């Protein structure tokens, strides 16, 4: 009900996703990422080639490569040594809070940049129940608190109250 | 002086930290130019090259441009490229020239300058994927009718070296480990030295994302879009080491969105080069045409460190690749101007490793018959090893289509010391890495008709050639029915190096119709070799006894150079004395028989090991365990049997092996020295073994001042360059590491047929039959089965 | 990943009565060709006990049930029941 009321200010509708009915290993925030991924990508595809399009695309593709690399680590169980050689990067761009590689600047401006391409003043992300399994609802709630902070964005969940306190 | 702006150590340097709004440079290249010359070419006088940079100064004021890649080009382009009936080829005269030139600069942006300033008739569709060939109508007809053969290509690996810059630029965080994985050794710390002193591991990355970003930079040009904005921020190419540029503080990047999707394909770099310079066609704003010329710049180091580095990557390169290979090996057009070609593999200790590679390599080359076998097969997506088998037994050899023989190619390694013997874990490693071969292939028993040689191509000092003695005659019992060697090609001493050729041909069971590879020591005539040496070398005690032994055996039944073989036999048991510090008498004959018996196994009972041993269980190294050890007792004789002992399992004899000596230059005089070279092509000549040729575009002899004093014609017959007294022999062609970034068997074809026509003053006619022998030599002695 | 590549092959002769992957009808097919070259009616299984290790003996059981169905094999098995029954 809710995303057929807000795809009628403009708050985005992201089709709503569950930790559910994905693989347990999957993380969650780079599920969002790849469901805010094709959320810009089917707008950018409808601009085939324009001028405003080349310009809107590269600030797409440039940020994306600044979250590969933070986001990297979680991809893989061993955190090898070879990524603080590289995790470290001087840069002050993007307003960076604090140094080395993390996500909770990046994304915010990742959510950010979906704004002003999409023309909404607000990000949704509805989710579903987790009472079917919630002992992997923890990675959820994990990426919830870590990197779901911006004041443009706002995030339903669901589910027995009491299953979250188990 | 062309050749010096687009390869040059000290002109990246003085480019890259000279900040982009200074435009006031002359001076700098200028001594950048003379200086990088200078460390390339030591021996061109400075009046030449004042003049030559002076002229070409002048030749861009006429011509009413700027100094830099985009006018530099344009000069090559109009001097190499020109424009015939096959498209853009290269004009016969200038051929050689640009060989040369192709061992410094990728030719991919001279045919794209060319193609922009000097295009094709009506515009005629091109595709660029092929190094340009010269043409001739007396060669291009001969391919039509009688195909090319190769017969040494390392499969391990892309087609040629410019696209594997691509893939550098692809694969940024492997190149830099594999890079600064030999790094570590130092071999490559001397070699990247070698090239340039001031590389390393953090620079190396720093230059290869410098190429990536510019080449997203000018990408934009190339596109026409206007500058995204952040070039204001734009002051020194370091900023492009981060991918990342800060302007007021808002975030900003270097990649861009392309037309194609594989940004990193060959068709992409053409597309925007050719595009870039279209926009340039009359000037060119200076901060990006210095952008420009970095790219270049560090393009051609990349792969010049590549080639000499070649004398992780190869896991991710080494799937699916080979289509792309035998492609770029068939070449435009319906039928393949190479029939017969012999794809070599290094094989691998896992056996689950040495099975997947196998298996791509044959699915690879089923794809490409797919392409133009347009008839139905027994399995239409094949996926496993049987299915390409059963496949591939319904094809017939129509002379159309490339016809493929894999050859694994052992690896020869330093002996490690200790373990009783020379190589003992060298020895494992290839006792273990045939055995999965052999082991595999009586899994599925028909890739015997594909995997049909067995090569040996690391180095020569490392191993000696008689130690494959046992491994092969094993793997000539599992069914491989061809083996060739790569010897020859690297010796201390020319006389030691036609040891090392006889000591292939006497031990290793090469039968008639076997091949050798890169038979260097029998090519060299020895007054060239001889050219810029010492006037004393050094070698190793036991390689010096071996030839010592070995000069005595071809000298001794020369009537008139009786006086160089009674020498050696004196000397040689002179050191003999040193070697095995034995206090009785050993004579000439007593050497020889005990250096006879090197090319047995050093594991055999009876000779290493006790005589009375519990015999093992049938391998099919038992008949090798065995007939070491009988003929070893018997005839009476263990003598020299004692004396091999101590050549093996002696902690003094081993050590004074491998103490250096002194040895003079011209120890043998000029006639004597061709004495053993002829000797050695009546010996292979009667068990007719072929030669594999290098390509004559690899300067890597350092010894051969231009390309027309290349040995290949020695051997071809060629009057002036044939000592008399030769014997023919048989000559094959192969293109494995040619030193120069394109090229492919039919630009070898070409650059033999040109230097006859031109140095040597032949006809035509007469010179393709020359070539044409080399060409079907290589079809004489195919490794393919009937 | 080269198992799924392995499986999930199209295969259009030797009329395989079962569709997609399976092991027990390709093993029926593999049992018609014995006997006939063996020009026997029925082939023959028999299976000795699992006193000492019947560990590999729920193995045993299994592998009648999973691929011993069709009549032209027939498996004679012995052994105490109330060991198989435990």
């Amino acid at each position: 009900s809710v995303v057929k009321s807000l795809n009628s200010v403009n708050i985005k509708c992201l089709p709503t996703i569950d930790p559910t009915k994905l693989p347990r290993h999957e993380p969650i925030l780079v599920t969002v990422t790849a469901r805010l991924n094709k959320m810009v990508s089917d707008k950018l595809k409808g601009y085939w080639a324009s001028n405003d399009y080349r310009k809107q695309k590269e600030q797409w593709q440039n940020h994306l490569a600044q979250l590969q690399r933070g986001l990297h680590l979680l991809t893989d169980k061993e955190y090898k040594p070879e990524y603080f050689s590289d995790a470290l990067k001087l840069d002050a761009q993007l307003d960076y809070s604090i140094g080395g590689q993390d996500l909770s600047e990046i994304f915010e401006e990742l959510v950010k940049r979906a704004c002003e391409i999409l023309d909404c003043k607000a990000i949704l992300i509805t989710f579903d129940d987790i009472d079917t399994q919630f002992d992997a609802g923890w990675d959820v709630l994990e990426s919830i608190r870590k990197f779901f902070n911006s004041r443009k964005l706002v995030v339903v969940a669901t589910g027995d109250l009491r299953l979250y306190s188990q | 002086m062309e050749r010096f702006l687009l390869n040059s150590t000290v002109l990246l340097y003085r480019l890259s930290t000279v900040s982009l709004d200074e435009v006031s440079l002359d001076e700098r290249v200028e001594s950048s130019v003379f200086l990088a010359q200078y460390e390339q070419a030591r021996s061109l006088p400075d009046h030449v090259a004042k003049s030559a940079w002076s002229y070409l100064v002048q030749q861009i004021k006429q011509r009413n441009m700027k100094l830099g890649p985009v006018a530099i080009l344009r000069l090559i382009a109009e001097k190499f490229i020109k424009n015939e009936k096959g498209g853009p080829k290269i004009d016969l005269p200038m051929f050689s020239e640009w060989q040369t030139l192709m061992s410094r600069v990728s030719c991919l942006p001279i045919i794209a300058c060319h193609q922009v300033f000097n295009p094709g008739p009506a515009s005629q569709e091109y595709s660029f994927r092929w190094p340009l060939y010269p043409y001739h109508p007396t060669v291009e007809d001969y391919i039509t009718r009688e195909c090319l053969h190769e017969t040494h290509q390392h499969l391990n690996g892309s087609t040629s070296a410019e696209e594997c810059w691509l893939d550098a630029l692809k694969h940024p965080e492997a190149c830099l480990r594999d890079f600064e994985k030999g790094w570590a050794s130092q071999e490559m710390k001397q070699l990247c030295a070698q090239i340039d002193p001031s590389l390393t591991p953090r620079i190396f990355k720093d230059r290869l994302q410098i190429a990536c970003n510019i080449r997203e930079i000018l990408c934009r040009v190339a596109q026409g879009v206007e500058l995204p904005e952040w070039i204001a921020s734009m002051q020194n190419p370091q900023q492009l080491a981060n991918s990342t540029i800060l302007h007021n503080g808002r975030e900003y990047g270097f990649a861009t969105v392309w037309p194609i999707d594989d940004k990193y394909s060959q068709e992409s770099e053409f597309c925007w080069l050719t595009g870039l310079l279209e926009k340039w066609r009359f000037n060119a704003p200076e901060g990006l045409e210095r952008l420009l010329w970095i790219y270049l710049l560090i393009q051609n180091q990349y792969l010049t460190l590549l080639v000499q580095r070649d004398d992780t990557e190869l896991r991710e390169e080494t799937e699916k690749s080979y289509l792309s290979r035998f492609k770029h090996a068939h070449g435009a057009g319906v039928y393949s101007q190479v029939r017969y070609l012999e794809g070599r593999f290094a094989p691998k200790s896992d056996p689950n490793k040495m099975q997947k590679l196998l298996f791509s390599v044959l699915r690879g080359y089923w794809e490409y018959l797919s392409a133009h076998m347009s008839m139905e097969w027994v399995h239409e997506k094949p996926l496993t090893i049987s299915q390409v088998l059963d496949n591939l037994e319904l094809v017939e050899p129509h002379g159309k289509c490339v016809e493929l023989a894999l050859v694994p190619h052992f690896i020869k390694r330093k002996p490690k010391n200790g373990e009783a013997y020379p190589h003992a874990l060298l020895f494992k490693d290839l006792k273990n890495q045939a055995a999965i071969l052999m082991d595999m292939l009586k899994s599925e028993p028909r890739l015997t008709g594909w995997i049909r040689g067995v090569d040996a191509a690391a180095n020569e000092m490392h191993a000696p050639p008689e130690l494959f003695c046992p491994l092969f005659r094993v793997l000539a019992k599992s069914g491989i029915a061809h083996f060739t060697y790569h010897v020859g090609e690297d010796f201390p001493h020319l006389i030691s190096g036609i040891r090392s050729i006889d000591d292939a041909l006497r031990f290793l069971p090469l039968r008639n119709g076997d091949r050798l590879g890169h038979c260097t020591a029998i090519g060299i005539t020895p007054s060239i070799w001889k050219r810029s040496l010492p006037l004393s070398l050094s070698m190793t005690k036991e390689t010096r006894l071996l030839d010592l032994v070995f000069i005595w055996r071809e000298l001794r039944s020369h009537p008139e150079l009786l006086r160089y073989a009674s020498d050696a036999a004196i000397e040689a048991v002179r050191l003999a004395h040193k070697v095995f510090s034995l206090e009785e008498e050993v004579s000439i004959t007593t050497l020889d028989q005990v250096f006879e018996m090197r090319g047995l196994l050093a594991e055999s009972e009876g000779l290493l090991s006790e005589l009375n041993e519990p015999l093992k269980p049938k391998s099919l190294w038992l008949e090798e365990y065995e007939r070491a050890r009988e003929l070893v007792k018997t005839t009476g004789m263990k003598r020299p049997l004692k004396l091999y002992k101590q050549w093996l399992t002696s902690d003094n004899v081993r050590k004074q092996r491998a103490e250096y000596v002194e040895v003079a230059l011209e120890y043998l005089p000029d006639e004597a020295v061709v004495a053993l070279q002829q000797a050695v092509m009546a010996k292979m000549a009667d068990r007719n073994i072929a030669i594999e040729c290098p390509p004559t575009s690899n300067t890597r002899i350092s010894q051969y001042r231009n390309v027309s004093e290349h040995h290949i014609f020695r051997w071809m017959g060629l009057p002036g360059e044939a000592i008399e007294g030769d014997v023919p022999m048989s000559i094959c062609l192969g293109s494995d590491d040619p030193g120069i970034f394109a090229a492919d068997l039919k630009s070898e074809f070409y650059h033999l047929f040109v230097v006859l026509t031109r140095k040597f003053g032949l006809s035509p006619a007469d010179a393709l039959r020359k070539v044409a022998e080399v060409n079907e030599n290589g079809r004489i002695y195919r490794f393919h089965d009937v």
